[PDB]
Parts: structure tokens; C-alpha cells; sequence
């Protein structure tokens, strides 16, 4: 019998159960968001987690939004530009957590977001 | 025939439509069955007004292939005899009466064609999907959630540990049993306090946010909202309604308070089976969900034959819903941009059947995970850490393009090489 | 397993809930296996063993199935009797005694068909409920009404009416001799009539035909809504009016509701009437669902006055769950439907209201099987009257009291019937016109 | 004899019984004295109903061995004659006339039969001491508390200060004594704030949860009423009320704010001397003590003739408690499931008479240490710290499997070789 | 005063696509607005509450925005809350949530709206310390044209 752990696995909701991604298995993921016509856009913080700072009403919490690196990727349709920003990034912001969401326009939400840096 | 069976009239669009599944007694013709439903689920006094403006009308019969003395009767009824925002009088208008005409040996209303004029009074879903993903801030896999059981037994603290570790596994809800409400030895305030600490104590630990369907379910309307007021003092995200059992009116009323106050709701569909099982009587699941979508709420409990499922799934999610017999879409039906509601799969499911669940209800759904968690030999932490790697290993490799169908054993199997915690609980449970 | 959920040898607490389930198993599962399937999938029962049955004993929070028959209704057929300790209900909510014990067990795969006849509620749990917010007995007193069933009249068209049309009908109907008029069931709030225009006219109405007469008169003023703030600010409008009566359909309404404006309606001095619409949804089937004496009990419980009770135009049943709404004590009497005896420990009864296609000639029979306490509702048997609303009432109430004097008299009404309406036809010319047509 | 003697009715179960100890006048025979006290407390206008059905009968006479003409009486009496929910009503109808019937030279109610049909329209105590137990996190030992004195003539201030070196010290809870609501020099509200202050600042320190019982006796149910809003809003877990002397109708009232809001209720049984005292005339204190339990409270003073007490210790804390004339229990009690009343120990006890309160009382109990803590030379915190350590190393010695009736003193002399603060404590006061 | 700033025009955003966002993109549009150096952003006069946007959720997520990009620069932020609503039950509503979150300001349309409910408004905002931008939605309806109407200047004093 093993003991879930306490501390030092937080997580970043989808995928973050999974051991650490490969730059090819996240390639596919990226791959994924183009095929299936979604924009995919990166998001970075220094506060990798929720907290509840300036209200406590049912469904308000505070580190939720993340920064915006740059602007979402219209109109990309190879993979490794994704891969390009997200090594900008982490030179640019190396203490800083980076995920990877997306957008889509159809039905006119976010409906990504996995985590593709720790530092 | 009679001033009921219309077989040319054209329908409205502000008309509601029914299809009822009509056995008739013997001696009974399919044209006489069918204008009794229309009669029998409407209509000197008779000449101060129009009868033919407030008359349901038959304006379409046929039979039921495969089944003997079974029709499909439709029903059109005028957007007048309805009052706004009220399912309990749609309910009352249309099966109020008719299932107990002698004429008819049996009756099942199938289908609802709800017009955009008619649902646009109805505030809808207090959120819905969309909303839910975004205060939330969880995207790309189905949710997970977990009964707390023993359903009666625990203490509150008791009870509060379970959610607790459950949470703490990767979870996103735990869950008040339809059953639970206030009783002997569990009260409900007591319940409420301990499972907010432990809503918070998961949260604060993993950094993900979590919830836990606070039963809200009442003798009274007073009982009800003072239990939804105090979930809403303690900040906590979701609450929970059995719908059936606690009625339409009360769950709009609980709705209306959820909206007003930013809360989930999470909807039980107890007592289904009563009214929804038998195929010669009664009315289908899908009527009860597309009330209960209009009624209000967030979650509804789907079940777990699978092309019927996939039907009402559909008109719980989506905006428009073309007709489609072979799945029991009887009518198109434009939703006109209400919010659509979360359906939650239950029932004796474990991590064996995740790739199934994944691939058949896709992300906009709640997995729900009771003996699945609690059952785990290690407890419920890997329990749930078990069930949220199975689920993330099932869509990484769906993202990846693999087929859920024919790779799924393969997919779990691949898993349990580096989460013990998924291969105990493979152990335990068979594919 | 079976001998966790079929203990045959068990004797029920005067604290249990007991329920008698007709069970029709799945082909190849024996009864002792449905009828703990039964009682299993109804509390405790788990597909898989769980840790946290550790920290409690669970055998003091599973039902039993102690005991299983079959029935000789049509294919494999059992009455399966289960025992559910009282811990496990909410106090005063039938909301959670329908969840506890119908919620989740009729459908499960090894049940084919599951139909909920009876159950006993033990006086542990009635007392938990307020019951009827008056009841038989008050409901007289208030009324000043004695010694025969009293009278109302469903207004038609049910739909289409304007609001003062409505209560131009409920006006001539009550100052012909009925008691009561009767909103639809269907009669909420609609384009074709609001409520409170509704509610007014049919006040002007009451008061007419009461100052009229010197009787007091009636008006079911239906309460029923789509949110339980709407239903109560018509309960309050009402009460502003200060009318006898108001009504509610407690099935789509629903039980957290109707027990909300029962207990309003205790708080304010108004009679409840009750609708059971959508009732044969659930309990038409001889096979699957939930017979009415189950739904009977939960309105009386939750709280009602009058309840809609159908007609006998089958009869033991029927006169089965009557005494169920009325007695205070009802033995055990199967061949009625009556699978446990129930005890009411001074809860007040409910009045049944009988209705569908009822004429004058059926007066006789009515009188002889429901008694002086009950309601008999007309539709075209007063609308219907050649001369009108107020002949046809009285038509009605001549025909109610002279079966009343009859039976008083020691006549039997179930022979003599038919001479004790012709006889009365000579003095009422109203009643003959009624008869001649029907 | 009468129509109210009848020697071989047999009860409902329905029914509520009572045992009264009856001392007829001379020349009144018990069968006639029985007959009276059945007929004193509850029954042309009589011909409108049946007096059968609303009488109490005396239905059983026993003599009191050793006390001449004393004689038990039993009646029952049907449950109608009560109003749900009503404590008030109950002693109303049983006690309210009978002991002024001058057949009757003296008359005490010795017990009460609650028949689990009349308790279950009773909320109960607001959490009970399985509920208390886990909202303050404290297992497997007696609770500590403290009231504080001098009663009067401290500022609220002061009177705060010594609250705070008290819980600091090892108590759970301080006290207001049940004189203490609102008085010149110490208005309740300024105490409530200081006493708040003391709480927070003790658990802070220490790391345990702490209260104080803040008493809101009141001269009116709104000023009650006021007082436990102003706790509620300073978020502390416990106030308290004197339920004999604010009376049943505010207690009960009290009683539910506390359920609807978190609070625990100490309940104080102040003037109960002047009705449980005389073993000839009265009511015994086991009556008074169901009274509370229904009522509503989650401590009850309890004092600290030894047999009587477990006797209704008892009553007040278990589920179902079989007859035993031994210690006073007249009838089988069924409480079905209404929670426990934790009992509190009080009066003139200190550190030597720890291991006897231990034992006889066991865990679910607190015990009181007025002087035993503001009396140690010096001073509250070492008080406190003296009486938690007596107790811890009772409960150690307890659950050894040692015998606190023979080793009591010598394991209180055994804990002051380690703690200056016991040993100082057991200077002063002696074995 | 209340807001700290001092000699410079303040500057604000109207979010845009009006309609069309989910209320979580519509806020994280705010956020990053602000997080800039813009004072305001600001719901469209037309924004109100409607499908796929309903207003509670819009306060929710843009009082995140506030407060985030807030504690980010270090400057006072706001954002338009627009109250304007179709009762004045449901437009007093709105700006009670507002004053619960602890935001600075919201809005109205006035003309739309009307003076009886904008006077109702502005007298619940100096009550609760809120700030209130209005709206001229309309006016060019009334003013625009020289030879028929009222001028803008009589409806600013109205104002």
C-alpha cells in the first residue's frame, strides 16, 4: 500500500496526472488543437495555483487568469511554431509556469489548457 | 376520427409537439386512439369562445414497426394553453390526464417539440456547460466525482474525511447521495461545515478547484433555499437538487436562487425508473431531461440502448438537435442558445470502463466514481488518483488520434506501468 | 448477497417503514435473489466492497426483504415485503421517503417490472408531519356542513374562458345548490386569463352566490405555479379575499412544494383541495410504477383537504385507499389493496373527491359507497343541464339529498336507486329535465 | 378506585407514563390516591366526546419499601393530550395541577416514559456530543472548564483576562456563571467582546480549539435572542442559558437558533434544587434532565446518591436505556437516535478528585474547576495546566488498564513528581 | 480622490467584439487591458445580460480582472459594470453585486434606461460609495439634427 502524496504534486488540471511530456508527445498534443481547426495560445504566471484573495462567493476565485504570451496563434498550422514560442518563453520567464490552452470559434470559448513548463 | 384527428394539419412554430407511443384497447382504431389523446390531454359554455383555437389535434399517426397495436400518435398543442416558466403546467397540461383514458391499454409520451416562443420564458440551466468550464477553469476531459458511502452511517466528520481524501486523489466533485438530506446522526448544517473544510483542505493541497454536490433536497421550499443559503455563505461552488422527487416547482424556485447567487447545480433524476423504464408506458428519460434542462440546473445523472442515450445527451448539450428516430429524436429542436447541462454517467463503473465512457460521452461530461474510488485497496486518495490517470491517459490518447475502441484495454494497461495506484485498482477490478 | 438483504426471519420494528413491492424478475433470478435485490438496490446494496463500511454497522441501515410471494397477477408475479429502519428518513419530507425507497431499485437490470403497492408508515414518522392543514371534521365545522356528501362542479370549457365568464359560470353553478366550483388543474396563469383576474372575479362570485342562498360558498382557486414564490403570492392574494379554499397539483407541483403551501394554508385558516394530475403516469400499470394508495398516503401526509379520487362508474380499491385517507385506523385487508394495517394516530383524514362522466342517476350508488364524507364532482352533469348552471346544481342537489333522506330512512340505495330518483323527479322539475336527458 | 384506576390497562406504546411518588393524606387509600393523581392531571359537555380516550389512568400501585405510606403511582396518559414539539406543554399537562390536590399530602414525578412517537417531533440538543466532539476535534477525555470568579465586581476586561490565562493553561472552556447575563459595571456585550478576544488569543497560543460558555439568559426571548446573534457574528462555538429559570418556551427557542447557526449550548440547571430536592414533594432531577435533552442543549450540569446520578447520566447520554429501579430508572427509555446531552461536574472539586470523576463519569462528560483554577497560588494558567495534567495522566493510567479506585492517589502523586504546577495544586488541597 | 489619480486624462477600453464572448474571455480582455496602463475597461452600452453572457457571471469574471491586474501595476483599477436593466428591481440588483465585489464604478444608459430609474441608480451609488459612469445610448436621436430636437448640452445638465 502507497501513500498518496502531500506535498509537491500540485497540479495544473488536464494532463498534469501524466509523468512530465516529451517534446514529441507534446507535439501531439498541439497537433490535436489543429486538427481540430482550434487557436492554440500560451499562458504564463509566477503563481502556478488558485487562491482566494479578494472574494468568497460561490464560484469567484482569484488565479484563475493567467498572462497572456503574446497573442493567440491564428492561422497556425505547423505544430513546431508552437514549440518555438513556448522556448521563448521559458528563456524570457524562466520562473515561470507556461501552459498551453486554446480557443475555438465555433463554439466561442476556451476549451484547453494543459501545462507544458515548470520551473 | 373527430374534430381531434387532423392528418393535414400544419404544425406552428410556436406550437408544442408530443409524440406519444399510443396501445390502444382492442376494438380501438389508430385514428380513434389518437384523437382521444388529443381530447383527452385538452378538451352551453362551449359557444362564449373558440374551442378549435384551445383543442390539441392528432395531426399525424403511425405504427410502430416490430411491435404489434403500438402508434406513434402526434399531438400539437396552441402555445396559449401553457403558462410561462412553468414546467409543472406543461407537465399538467399534456399528461395530466390522458394516461388514464380507458380507451387506451397503455401510453408513453416519447417526445417534446419545445419552441424557441415557448422556452425563451424559462431562465434555463443556472449556468450550464460553457459556464461551468469557466469559473471552474477545467477544459479538455470529462469530470470526476464520487458518492460518499455508506449513503447513511457516517458521522458528518466521518463523512467529510471520505471527501477529504477523495479530493485530495484528483477528483474534481464528491457527492451527497440522492438519499442524503438532513436525518438522525448526520444533520445537514454538520454536513455542510465539514465538507466545506474539506473542500478547502483539497483545493489549498493540489491547487485545482473542488466542489462537493451539497444536497439541498427538502421536506419544504423553506427547508430547501435555507440549506442552498448557507452552502452560499460557506463560498463553496455547487449545490444539489432530486428534482423528481422534490417537484418542478420547487426545483425552478432553487434554480432562480442558484443564478441569483453564482452556485452549480447538480441534479439527481431519483425516481426515474418509476415513470421512464417500461417501453408501453409511462414518459421516456428524454422528456424528463429536456424539463428538466427548461426547469433549471447544471448537472443531470444520464445513466450509463446506447444510441438512445446518445439522443438525449444531445438534447441536454446541444443547441440545435436535428430529428433522428433512430437514436428517439422524434422532433428537431432549437434550444435557441439556452445554456445546455452537464450529464453525468453513473453506475458500477470503474477504471476499466474509461476508455468506453471517454470515447462514447466525450469531455462534456461528469464520471462518477463511487465504489470505483472508495472500493480502491489503498484507499480513497490513489483511488482517485487512479481513476484521474486512467481518465488522462484515455484522452492523451484520444488527442493522439488512437481509437478509444479497439486500444482502450491497451491504453489502460500502458498506464498501470507507472501509476501503482491505477495498476492496484486494475488488480482488483477486470477488464 | 441474499442472506445480507433476505432475512425471512425477521420480525418488523413498530419503528420500521415497511413497503410491498410486485416484483417481476428478469427470466432465471429466482425470488429470494429479486427480493433481496429489491430491498438491496433500496439502501445499502454496492457492486463493490467499500473501506468506509468500517467505521459504522451497516445492518442497522440496510432494508430487509423478510418475506416473498407470488401473487396470481398475470406472468411471474411476487409481492416482495422489505423493512426500512426510521433512521434512514428525513423528518417530514416525503420528498426523501419517495428518494429513500422508489428512488433508485426500479431500474435495476435484474428487475424486469417493479411496481410499489402499499406502504406502512409507522407513527414514529407521521408524527414528523403537519398532515392535512384541517382535515374531515374541521373542514364541516368551518363550513357549517353536515350529513351529506358535499357538491361541486368542474368549470368548462376547461381552457379559452375569460376570467369573468369563468366566475359568470362559478356564480349560476353555486347559487344553484353546489357547494363548491373547481378551477382546472390545468387553470394556472395563461394568456387566455391571468390568475389574479381570475382569482378576483371568482371572489365576486362566492360572495354573490353565498349572500344569495345563506350557504357558504366555494371556488378551488388554483395556486398551482411554476416557482414556489408564485405559488405562495397566490395563496396570499387568496387570503387577502378571504376565501375558503385554494388548490394545488401536488404530483407536478411536486411534494417539497405542495408541503410548502400546506403548511401556509394551516397558517392562514385555507382549505387545500388537491389534484392528482398526472397520477396515471405512474399507476395505471398493474405491472410497473406506484399504485395511488402510495400517492394517497404521501398527500395526506405532506397535507391536503380534499383529494381527487377518481371514479366507480375498481371499486374495492377504490373504497381501499378511501378508508386510507380517512380512518384513523385501517386493518390489513389485501382483496382491497390494504397490505398493511395503518395506523393514523389522530392525523386528520382527507375528504376523496369523486369525479369523471358522474350524473343524477349514479347519485344513489355514490351516496351508498363513499358516505356523507366526501366531494362529488359534476363536469357536463351541471354545465351539461338543459336549463342551465344553477338548474343543473339544483338538480344535483335534490338528487343528493333525497338519496340522503332514503338512506336515512333505512331505504337501500344500491336497489332502490332508480325509484328514489323518480320519486324526487315529480316535485323538482329541475331534476326531471335532468333525467330526461340522461 | 375509580374510572382512572385500572390496574391491568396495558400501555401503548404511544402512551407517556409517569412514575409519581404519592403520599396520600390520612385515610386515603393508595388505590384511591393512585385513582386521584390519574384523574387531577388530566380529566353535559361530556356527552359531545368519549373521556375514555383523553383520561390518564392510574394503571399500577406499588408501596415504597422502607417509607411508610409512600406509594408509586403509574398512569398513562394518551398522546393526544400533548402539543407536538412542546416541552412546555408537556409538564403543563402532567404537573400542572396535580400536586395542589389536597387528597395528596405530597407528590413527586419521579420519571417519565417518553414514548419515541411524542420525541420525534422534537429537535433535540442542537449538535449532541458525538457532533461536539468532532466540531472541536477533542477525543478520549473529559472536557475542562472554568467559571469564572468573583461572579460580579470584575470589569468585563478583567473578567476576559482571566478567561484568557484559564484556556491558555490546558482548559477547553471558561464560564460564565448563571448569574452572569448583562448588570451594571459589565454590560454582556463588552464581555462577549473581551471573552471573544480571550478565546482566540488562548487558541492561537496553544493550538486547541477553545469557548466560552457566553451566557444569554435574558429577561425577554428578544434580548436572548440579541445576545447568541452577537456570538454568532463574533464566530465563536458555544453560549449557554439557564432553561429553568428563562423557562422551556425560550430554551427551545434558543435551542433551534443554535442548530440553524453552528452553536454549541451549555445549559446551566440553576433553581433545579428548589424542585428535585425533597425526596417527598417535587420532581426528580432525571425528569427535569429528559426535559432538557428534548428541549434542546448540548451540556447540562449534572452536580457530583452516586447511583441516581449514573442513573441519569445515563438518560441523558444514551440511545436506549433499560428499566433499573436500583438507580432510579422507572422506565425503558428509547431516545431513537435523538443525540446525547454531554453532563457537566461542578462543585467544590479539584485535582485530588480527578481520578474519581474519571471513573465515574468516563470521557463524555466536562468537568468544572471554578476555585480548583483561580485558586492555585499561582495563578490561572498553572491552575488549568494542574487540572489537564491530573486528568491526562488519570486517562493514561485509564487506558492501561490501571484501577482509578485504588490507584487514584497514587497516580496523582506520580504526575507531581514531573509537573510543579499538579504538585503545587496538591499542596493546598489534600486527598 | 477615492481613485489616486492626478493630472493626467483617464483612460479606458470598451471590450470588444460587444457580444459574442463568453464572459470568462470577455474578463480575461479586461485584464489585460488594464494590466497595460488603461484605468477602465468598459461593458458596451448594449451589454446588459443576454445569451451565452449573462451579467453575474461578466461581474464575476471582470471583478478577477480588476483586482488582478490591480495587485499587478499597483494603480487603482475599474471596470463599467453596466446596470442597465429592463426593471429598476433587476438594475439595483445589479449594482448590488457590484457593491459586494468592492468594485469602484458602474454604468448606466440613462436615456435608454430613463431618468426616473437613472436618478433611483445614481442615489443607490452615492449611498454605497460607488461610482457612476453614464451613457449617452440614443441621444443622437434627439439632438442631432439643428432644426428639431433638444441640443446635448440640455440633456448633460439633465445629466
Amino acid at each position: 500500500m502507497q501513500v498518496w502524496p502531500i506535498e509537491g504534486i500540485k497540479k495544473f488540471e488536464t494532463l498534469s496526472y501524466l509523468p512530465p511530456l516529451t517534446v514529441e508527445d507534446l507535439l501531439k498534443q498541439i497537433e490535436y488543437l489543429l486538427r481540430s481547426k482550434w487557436v492554440p495560445c500560451l499562458e504564463f504566471s509566477k503563481v502556478g495555483f488558485v487562491y482566494r484573495e479578494n472574494h468568497r462567493s460561490p464560484g469567484y476565485y482569484d488565479g484563475r487568469y493567467w498572462t497572456m504570451w503574446k497573442l493567440p496563434m491564428f492561422g497556425c498550422t505547423d505544430a513546431t511554431q508552437v514549440l518555438k514560442e513556448l522556448e521563448e518563453a521559458k528563456k524570457a520567464y524562466p520562473d515561470a509556469f507556461v501552459r498551453i490552452i486554446g480557443f475555438d470559434n465555433v463554439r466561442q470559448v476556451q476549451l484547453i489548457s494543459f501545462i507544458a513548463y515548470k520551473p | 376520427k373527430l374534430t381531434y384527428y387532423t392528418p393535414e394539419y400544419e404544425t406552428k412554430d410556436t406550437d408544442i409537439l408530443a409524440a406519444f407511443r399510443v396501445t390502444p384497447q382492442p376494438g380501438v382504431p389508430p385514428e380513434e386512439a389518437g384523437a382521444a389523446v388529443a381530447a383527452e390531454s385538452s378538451t352551453w359554455t362551449d359557444g362564449l369562445t373558440s374551442l378549435d383555437r384551445y383543442k390539441g389535434r392528432c395531426y399525424h399517426i403511425e405504427p410502430v414497426v416490430g411491435e404489434d397495436n403500438q402508434y406513434i400518435a402526434y399531438v400539437a398543442y396552441p402555445l396559449d394553453l401553457f403558462e410561462e416558466g412553468s414546467v409543472t403546467n406543461m407537465f399538467t397540461s399534456i399528461v395530466g390526464n390522458v394516461f388514464g383514458f380507458k380507451a387506451l391499454r397503455a401510453l408513453r409520451l416519447e417526445d417534446l417539440r419545445i419552441p424557441p416562443t415557448y422556452s425563451k420564458t424559462f431562465q434555463g440551466p443556472p449556468h450550464g456547460i460553457q459556464v461551468e468550464r469557466d469559473k471552474l477553469n477545467k477544459y479538455g476531459r470529462p469530470l470526476l466525482g464520487c458518492t460518499i458511502k455508506p449513503k447513511l452511517g457516517l458521522s458528518a466528520k466521518n463523512y467529510g474525511r471520505a471527501c477529504y481524501e477523495c479530493l485530495r486523489g484528483g477528483l474534481d466533485f464528491t457527492k451527497d447521495d440522492e438519499n442524503v438530506n438532513s436525518q438522525p446522526f448526520m444533520r445537514w448544517r454538520d454536513r455542510f461545515v465539514f465538507c466545506a473544510e474539506a473542500i478547502y483542505k483539497s483545493q489549498a493541497e493540489t491547487g485545482e478547484i473542488k466542489g462537493h454536490y451539497l444536497n439541498a433536497t427538502a421536506g419544504t421550499c423553506e427547508e430547501m433555499i435555507k440549506r442552498a443559503v448557507f452552502a452560499r455563505e460557506l463560498g463553496v461552488p455547487i449545490v444539489m437538487h432530486d428534482y423528481l422527487t422534490g417537484g418542478f416547482t420547487a426545483n425552478t424556485s432553487l434554480a432562480h436562487y442558484c443564478r441569483d447567487n453564482g452556485l452549480l447545480l447538480h441534479i439527481h433524476r431519483a425516481m426515474h425508473a418509476v415513470i421512464d423504464r417500461q417501453k408501453n408506458h409511462g414518459m421516456h428519460f428524454r422528456v424528463l431531461a429536456k424539463a428538466l434542462r427548461m426547469s433549471g440546473g447544471d448537472h443531470i445523472h444520464a445513466g450509463t440502448e446506447r444510441e438512445m442515450t446518445l439522443g438525449f445527451v444531445d438534447l441536454l448539450r446541444d443547441d440545435f438537435i436535428e430529428k433522428d428516430r433512430a437514436r428517439g429524436i422524434f422532433f428537431t429542436q432549437d434550444w435557441v442558445s439556452m445554456p445546455g447541462v452537464i450529464p453525468v454517467a453513473s453506475g458500477g463503473i470503474h477504471v476499466w470502463h474509461m476508455p468506453a465512457l471517454t470515447e462514447i460521452f466525450g469531455d462534456d461530461s461528469v464520471l462518477q466514481f463511487g465504489g470505483g474510488t472508495l472500493g480502491h485497496p489503498w484507499g480513497n486518495a490513489p483511488g482517485a488518483a487512479a481513476n484521474r490517470v486512467a481518465l488522462e491517459a484515455c484522452v492523451q490518447a484520444r488527442n493522439e488520434g488512437r481509437d478509444l475502441a479497439r486500444e482502450g484495454n491497451e491504453i489502460i494497461r500502458s498506464a498501470c506501468k507507472w501509476s501503482p495506484e491505477l495498476a492496484a485498482a486494475c488488480e482488483i477490478w477486470k477488464a
